[PDB]
């Protein structure tokens, strides 16, 4: 029953093909869950090596051979765009949801009955999450526990204290008075010639191109920032003329007249420099994005100006909002109203290149986090951990509620679902039981990666019962139960919230797949 | 068609299952890398018959040279190679240490994973033992450099670095390298191995070599000028010949009259272009290509010292030392692109005229070791031993701390780490105890390469070290498996060499253990 | 090469049956998904019957006929297309009487055509009228599409848009009460706003951009002009381009280009208009007179798009601009606005009149949500079209199928002849519709379908269908699953007419 | 299902021994010590005979099997199945099975 040059899987074996793919993708990513989990390598083929535990990178950048498994990879992309965390745990729950459903489907149960149980277990699990969440105030002591919990899953337990204080302070500098937050205010720079532990903050901003003249000032403790976008190099004739010459030297003599339009504008720069506090113990800085002539640079260098040229659009953008200097598109309208101001402005010399720093600003509404490492892939690994750490502190601050980690929420919700009689359909509880057992994969995998027994760990945390709020988790170093709220392990409310919404939708849709047809393949 | 492939789902990347032990495959690749370099350890290291990418035959025993020509493709092995490249920074020795020791950790880690220990428990134990090693290693510091800048002191310490790279010439090279290094240590905080530029000449042998100041170059002065102190220097890679413009410049020669005229035009062009050099006052020029015979007359006409250096890298040294850049056209009279030098002159050493660029007025820190050799292969191997010797004392510009050699530290450091492993309860004792046995792989290789039974040597070292007789290492001898004191024999390593090597070797092995599955990716 | 004999009819059955087995589970609110392996290794998890067959490659010509007939259904009715192919495949799946009994297709076709006249009569018996004046009933009727969609948050909004929009286009005075959603209800998207800002423009919206600023920005009494000719220099009968090399001849050909474009524009502005709308393009010289006249420049407006304008504002179409009489004035128009609403210009000539046409404004927050609201509203307009064309609903949820099947089975008792056997087989084929609704929910098919047929025997046949969500039986009077009559009659005819077609094929021949 | 998760088999057997001991105690709580009568044994014999016949010989064989035991059950003696001999006969249908108060010889 099929046309030539095609194929069709009519019976229920098409569903088993999708269950087998999710089971395989589960066993791949389960080894990189948590801090004690292993790392995966990404060989680009060209010769670039890359190590990372971020499940979004192991699904987005890693191409997957199986067709069905590539769908779940696209969801991990969508999961990372909303919360930025939980992509690995999303796949493990999907793999176990479809695993538990196959046990009942083999007994003659329809998939649509199981999916209706997931929708019921989701609402019960979603309501229980509202009770477990802690709506305490976010303080530096709390965000450190969030940043440590997020950063230890991406580093070697050595850059924890290094990147923790930087990731937390970077967020506190860009929020006050309940203002909306934006991570684009933080710039992420990378530099070589230093060990991995040399990461630190930069209150100001880093610029690529530096000054080019021997008489430049290596540091300017105070200056007015002049934003510009005019090419101070040799330009064409600005008036309605041409090249009326008789030899090469006469052509060069007209270039001098063409430089009169630029050379005079250099004097306008020197004029406002001498006017706006050109006295002793003062300075002046120009951040003109376009080029500057070598001879014109000699004029500004002798006046004590630290000039810059050939900047990027991103540098001029942050330089404006940070320093306040308005971009002057023509020196005819030069005026002191367009001038900014800043504190220390210096160029730190590295072994190979140099970069300009504009630190000691009042409230630039923009900062920079300077990462340092010996290798290329190590810098990319730390860049991903910082972005995952910042987004984790962002969610805890925006969504003021946090939830315990170490599988304490999954263990508590699973006990709640089992203590929940049917309310939508009698047979729907089989899916609720499958949803309950699916949530327990998170503490199970944490016991495996830590090297402890999968069954002993889960049974101990399940036996913890009392006449009071009690949420225990997996101790990766001990294996015994552990109150995640006491030791300082906290997850976000949106991460666990989006897991139940993402796991149920995909595990549902994959179960509703009845046939796999080739669309001209 | 079912059954499917176990774990193979990502771009057909072979995902070795749990029974296949994917971690073991990466250990085997790093294990195989050590066996290639394990035999090149010590003075009795076996040379390698290397075939360059240009189908050139070179025989050497340097570890870094092997990895450069040996195109390592397994990324798990590349981690140790990248650790060796990091070992080249902050120190110029210990490359085989990172390869032999890291392979020993991975070899012994597989024994632990087979027992059932988790990969994280092995990583945590090695990181703990590495910290104990950094605490035990300063206590092993027996003697240190006296800080006198004496050739006798410096030559005594360089014997260990030059040895294991060029045997037999331990005495001469220790003195020759010392004479070039002591001349810069007075420049406090400005010693650079880059300042000591090695130049090699085909000659009788290593014994005919000598040490000289300034940038020495074997190619004599093409001009007839001996010495000139002109700072205005200009390098022109373009060969001196009849000038041709970048424009059309079509020269049409039909009759013998026009032939001699334009042939004389070339005489006027070279005379006009060489005249421009003297107009700027640059009485020193370096040629990259050939030299025309008429230019030799013009070089002596305006009294310009002309030099011919055909090697490109010889010119790059001048471009980075004095600043004179190599321009593409025939003698561009650009004073901006010129260099600076206080003294320049020709010199005859070893029946060979060599050009010299030194700094008489300025402080100066440049030097050169003019090597002589009958075979360029053996002469090029002596160059690499000089860099390992010069870099040894570039480290001693830092804290001057030495430790014993010949495997003495590796047994004393293993003896102390095994003690902490016995006291430390839990599962960390297995990885800590094996971390101590990883140090035994160094003298085991040092003893195997000497033709000595390995186990008979380790038993003697652990016996005398149990008696408190520290500083006892391996006696290099084909027939005698005995031991002797390395301090009195004068065999001493660097403290930072073992520190940075133990640190990078541990991290190199941990980065491999943390990996458990290699996956391919398409952009 | 070719096919002949009994292999053709049995082959056409397996092809049509195979296409129906694909989308058997794509029926109802609990429809199942399908996995389509793209050639590049990609997957699309759609559950739309039209989209699945559109992407599948078919070799048999019988399958192409089944698919091409389904596409014709979508143009007329955007719903019930999946029921056509399933019924056509089930009516053809009864190959016992076709070949194993050695009956001729003319005997089968005569029975299938006899049942079709009986199925049509029975559906009108169990039908029920609707009070279209009360919009509350149409809300419950149109919710069949809004249900299980993102627009449920503004479900009442979609009804008022689709309900009132089709009522304007419905020109009942012509007797037949024809409706044209494609022409007289042109839909255009507007970035900006949200789903709540979606409304219906009581006029014609042209998406022409603003080329110059010298144009009317806001007007209280527009005056629109209409003409088909282009505002450019009169060329020859052929498309020969004008090639000139002499400078003196340039001023002559240039003056002819300026004067004729000048004189034509002078007559357009004599009426003092506010916007010149032309069917053809407008050159640069012609636009220099429009910006000088301080009037809006509009071009590229189709014939029917211009016909609606003359009914809206009262303009008059003319062949050329020179014959523009005073009648061509859009007096009484509401307003002329070329405001840039959401980074895109939109020409509004709305008024207080209903010129047998309208235009729907799709406001939204993004192109993704706009397209979701767009495709969800078209089906609601078609349901309003099907109900307003024939306000009679029939019980859904498989009730109309089982209700009709009982009529044939009771009527076949008096059918003396061999045609009774295929006549009854058509009745058992209608049972497949609730057979799939029960299979998707997971309930037992035989147990409920057996009891379902017993309810139609004893109780009234107008109710007691099937609940696709719960799976149990329910009365359609208690659950608003009432579907139109015109959709079921055309769904029943197209299934029988399609099955009669493939049964009439006995030789697949090649030749041109 | 649990052994695939790395659980040892010996641990599972200890759970069976604990559940088995609890399962046996549940029988003592739910067991009905109803006195043996005709109606009670009819339901028991019907429950056994219906699982081996076409539901037609059940009502026929039930009263026969019940009365066979009651014929030998008296004086609180241990019931011996050697007291009831089973004889077969052809030339008749299946539903003609009935009891014989005494022996039958070939
Ligand atoms: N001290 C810590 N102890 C126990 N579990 C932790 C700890 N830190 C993180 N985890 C667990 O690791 C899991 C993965 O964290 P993370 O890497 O942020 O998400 P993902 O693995 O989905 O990218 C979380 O579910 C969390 O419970
Ligand atoms: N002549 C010698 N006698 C004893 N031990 C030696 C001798 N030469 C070298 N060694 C030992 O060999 C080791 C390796 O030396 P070297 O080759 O310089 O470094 P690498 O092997 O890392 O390149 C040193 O740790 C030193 O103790
Ligand atoms: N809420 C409902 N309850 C029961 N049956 C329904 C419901 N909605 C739709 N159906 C049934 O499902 C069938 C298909 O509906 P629909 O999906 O709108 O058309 P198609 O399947 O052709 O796209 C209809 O014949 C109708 O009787």
């Amino acid at each position: 029953t099929l046309n030539p040059k095609a194929e069709v899987a009519r019976a229920q074996a098409a569903l088993a093909v999708n269950i087998s793919a999710a089971r395989g993708l589960q066993d791949v990513l389960r080894t990189n869950l948590g801090p004690k989990g292993t790392m995966k390598m990404l060989v680009s083929g060209a010769g670039d090596i890359k190590l990372t535990k971020d499940g979004n990178v192991l699904l987005h950048e890693m191409q997957i051979q199986h067709p069905t498994a590539s769908l779940i990879a696209k969801v991990a992309t969508a999961q990372d765009d909303i919360t930025g965390d939980g992509t690995t745990s999303n796949v493990l729950i999907i793999g176990e949801l479809l695993k538990q459903a196959d046990l009942y489907i083999s007994e003659g149960l329809h998939p649509r009955i199981i999916t209706e149980g997931f929708e019921a277990a989701k609402e019960k699990a979603l309501q229980f999450l509202e009770e477990v969440k802690v709506s305490r105030e976010m303080d530096r002591e709390t965000l450190i526990d969030v940043a440590r919990t997020s950063l230890r899953t991406k580093v070697h337990a050595e850059l924890a204290d290094v990147l923790t204080e930087a990731v937390v302070d970077s967020i506190l500098a860009i929020k006050k008075q309940d203002e909306p937050i934006d991570l684009f205010m933080i710039e992420i720079m990378e530099m070589k010639h230093k060990s991995e532990t040399d990461t630190s903050l930069i209150r100001g901003l880093v610029l690529d191109h530096g000054a080019r003249h021997p008489d430049m000032k290596k540091r300017v403790e105070d200056a007015y920032i002049l934003t510009c976008n005019v090419s101070l190099e040799y330009e064409k004739t600005e008036v309605n003329s041409g090249f009326f010459y008789k030899s090469a030297e006469e052509r060069e003599k007209l270039v001098k007249a063409e430089r009169k339009f630029i050379e005079d504008r250099v004097k306008k720069i020197i004029e406002l420099k001498r006017k706006v506090c050109g006295d002793s113990d003062k300075g002046f800085v120009v951040i003109n994005q376009k080029g500057i002539d070598p001879f014109s640079l000699d004029a500004l260098s002798k006046e004590g100006i630290v000039a810059l040229r050939r900047a990027k659009r991103r540098n001029m953008e942050r330089l404006t909002l940070a320093c306040g200097g308005v971009a002057l598109n023509s020196f005819d309208d030069l005026s002191p109203d367009c001038l900014g101001h800043a504190g220390l402005v210096y160029e730190y010399t590295l072994g190979e290149e140099k970069f300009t720093f504009i630190e000691k600003c009042n409230n630039p509404r923009s900062v920079t986090l300077l990462i340092k490492g010996p290798n290329k892939h190590t810098l990319t690994q730390i860049k991903d951990a910082v972005r995952d750490g910042l987004r984790a502190v962002k969610n805890a601050i925006d969504d003021g509620c946090v939830v315990p980690g170490a599988g304490a929420v999954e263990v508590a919700m699973a006990e709640a679902l089992i203590k929940h009689k049917p309310s939508v359909k009698g047979r729907a509880q089989l899916g609720v039981q499958a949803f309950a057992d699916a949530l327990l994969i998170i503490p199970k995998v944490l016991a495996q990666n830590s090297g402890f027994d999968l069954q002993e760990t889960l049974v101990k945390i399940q036996a913890e019962h009392s006449e009071s709020g009690q949420l225990v988790g997996v101790d990766l170093n001990t294996g015994e139960p552990m109150v995640a709220a006491e030791v300082g392990v906290w997850d976000n409310y949106c991460v666990k919230k989006q897991l139940l919404h993402s796991c149920t939708v995909i595990a549902t849709n994959i179960l509703l797949v009845d046939e796999i047809m080739r669309a001209g393949m | 068609k079912a059954p499917g492939f176990a774990q193979m789902l990502k771009e057909g990347a072979k995902h070795f299952s749990g029974l296949e032990e994917a971690v073991y495959r990466n250990i085997q690749a790093c294990k195989e890398l050590a066996q290639t370099t394990r035999t090149a350890y010590g003075p009795n290291g076996m040379n390698k018959m290397v075939i360059n990418h240009l189908e050139k035959l070179f025989v050497t025993n340097d570890a870094a040279t092997i990895l450069r020509e040996l195109e390592v493709q397994h990324p798990a092995a590349k981690m140790i190679v990248m650790a060796s490249h990091m070992q080249e920074q902050e120190v110029g020795d210990g490359t085989n240490f990172v390869l032999v020791f890291a392979g020993a950790l991975l070899e012994l880690a597989e024994e632990l994973l087979r027992i059932g220990l988790s990969v994280s428990e092995v990583i945590e134990g090695y990181e703990i033992a590495c910290r104990k090693a950094h605490e035990i290693l300063p206590n092993l510091v027996c003697c240190s450099a006296k800080n006198l800048r004496d050739i006798d002191e410096v030559s005594s310490l360089l014997r260990t670095s030059i040895m294991s790279k060029q045997y037999g010439n331990e005495v001469f090279l220790a003195k020759l390298i010392a004479q070039a290094c002591v001349s810069i240590f007075p420049d406090s905080g400005h010693f650079n191995v880059d300042n000591i530029r090695v130049c090699k000449i085909l000659g009788s042998g290593i014994s005919s070599s000598s040490v000289l100041h300034g940038m020495v170059f074997k190619k004599e002065t093409e001009g007839d000028v001996t010495s000139v102190k002109d700072a205005k220097i200009a390098v022109y890679s373009c060969p001196f010949d009849g000038m041709i413009t970048e424009t059309k410049g079509t020269v049409l020669i039909k009759t013998a009259e026009e032939l001699m005229n334009f042939s004389k035009g070339e005489e006027n062009l070279m005379d006009a272009q060489v005249k421009a050099i003297a107009d700027t006052g640059a009485n020193v020029v370096v040629t990259g290509g050939k030299v025309a015979d008429m230019a030799l007359h013009y070089a002596n006409k305006y009294n310009i010292m002309l030099v011919r250096l055909n090697s490109k890298w010889d010119l790059r040294r001048l471009c980075k030392t004095v600043g004179a850049t190599a321009l593409p056209r025939l003698t561009p009279p650009v004073l901006e692109e010129m260099g600076h030098c206080d003294s320049v002159y020709l010199s005859e050493v070893g029946d060979t005229q060599v050009v010299v660029f030194k700094h008489e007025k300025e402080d100066g820190a440049i030097s050169t070791i003019v090597l002589r050799g009958s075979t360029d292969n053996l002469m090029d191997d002596i160059e690499r031993a000089v860099d390992d010797g010069v870099n040894t004392f570039k480290v001693l510009t830092r804290d001057k701390r030495l430790v014993p050699g010949g495997g003495a530290t590796e047994i004393e450091l293993a003896k102390q780490i095994t003690s902490y492993g016995e006291t430390c309860p839990g599962l960390e004792q297995y990885a800590i105890k094996k971390f101590a046995e990883a140090f035994e792989a160094i003298p085991r290789a040092l003893a195997e390469n000497s033709g000595v039974k390995a186990n008979e040597v380790i038993s003697k070292l652990y016996a005398v070290h149990q008696e408190g007789n520290k500083n006892v290492g391996l006696d290099i001898e084909a027939e005698v498996p005995a031991v002797k004191d390395m301090l009195e024999a004068g065999i001493l390593d660097t403290y930072l060499g073992k520190y940075w090597a133990i640190k990078l070797a541990t991290n190199a092995a941990v980065t491999v253990l943390r990996v458990d599955q290699i996956i391919m990716a398409k952009p | 090469k070719r096919e002949s004999g009994r292999k053709v009819q049995s082959g056409n059955i397996n092809a049509a049956k195979t296409i129906a087995d694909i989308i058997r589970t794509c029926l109802g609110p609990k429809s199942m998904m399908k996995m389509l392996l793209d050639p590049m290794g990609g997957i699309v998890m759609t559950n739309d019957g039209n989209a699945i067959l559109r992407e599948i490659q078919v070799q048999h010509p019988a399958a192409k006929s089944m698919i091409e007939i389904s596409r014709t259904q979508d143009e007329e009715v955007g719903d019930g297309t999946t029921s056509v192919i399933i019924l056509a495949g089930e009516m053809l799946s009864v190959a016992e009487h076709f070949l194993e009994q050695q009956m001729h297709p003319t005997v089968v076709i005569s029975a299938y055509r006899k049942a079709l006249d009986d199925m049509i009569s029975t559906l009108k018996k169990i039908s029920i009228p609707v009070d279209i004046s009360d919009s509350d009933m149409m809300l419950n009727i149109i919710n069949s599409s809004i249900t299980t969609k993102a627009i449920s948050r503004w479900s009442s909004l979609a009804c008022n848009i689709a309900l009132d929009a089709v009522k304007m286009v419905q020109f009942e005075e012509n007797g037949r009460k024809e409706i044209d959603i494609k022409k007289y209800a042109r839909v255009e998207k507007i970035p900006g706003g949200i789903i709540e800002d979606s409304c219906v423009l009581r006029g014609v919206m042209i998406n022409k951009d603003v080329t110059h600023p010298r144009m009317r920005r806001y007007i209280k009494n527009p005056r629109i002009v209409l003409l088909d000719s282009s505002l450019e220099y009169k060329k020859g009968e052929s498309q020969t381009d004008i090639e000139i090399t002499r400078e003196e001849d340039f001023t002559r050909i240039l003056q002819m280009e300026e004067e004729y474009i000048q004189q034509l524009c002078e007559d357009i502005i004599q009426l003092k208009p506010d916007v010149v709308i032309t069917e053809k393009g407008i050159s640069d010289l012609a636009q220099h007179y429009l910006m000088r006249a301080n009037i809006t420049a509009i071009r590229r407006v189709r014939k029917t798009d211009n016909n609606r304008i003359a009914r809206a504002c009262g303009a008059r179409i003319v062949s050329r601009p020179e014959e523009l009489r005073e009648d061509d004035v859009g007096t009484g128009a509401g307003l002329l606005e070329i405001k840039k609403i959401g980074d895109e210009y939109f020409t509004f000539i709305t008024d207080c009149k209903d010129p047998k046409a309208c235009t729907i404004l799709l406001r939204g927050a993004s192109k993704e949500i706009l397209s979701e609201v767009e495709r969800n509203l078209q089906d609601a307009m078609q349901v309003c079209r099907n109900v307003l064309l024939d306000p009679q609903l029939v019980p859904g949820g498989g009730a109309s199928e089982m209700a009709v099947a009982h009529a044939l089975t009771e009527k076949s008792k008096a059918m003396t002849g061999v045609e009774q056997w295929p006549y009854r087989a058509v009745a058992q084929a209608l049972e497949v519709i609730p057979r799939t609704l029960i299979q998707n929910c997971g309930a037992s098919t035989i147990r409920l379908l057996t009891s379902l047929r017993a309810k139609h025997t004893q109780e009234n046949c107008e109710t007691w269908g099937v609940n696709g969500e719960t799976g149990t039986l329910v009365d359609m009077k208690e659950l608003g699953i009432w579907e139109p009559l015109a959709v079921k009659l055309q769904t029943y005819k197209t299934a029988v007419e399609t099955a009669v077609l493939l049964l009439r094929i006995d030789d697949i021949v090649s030749g041109h």
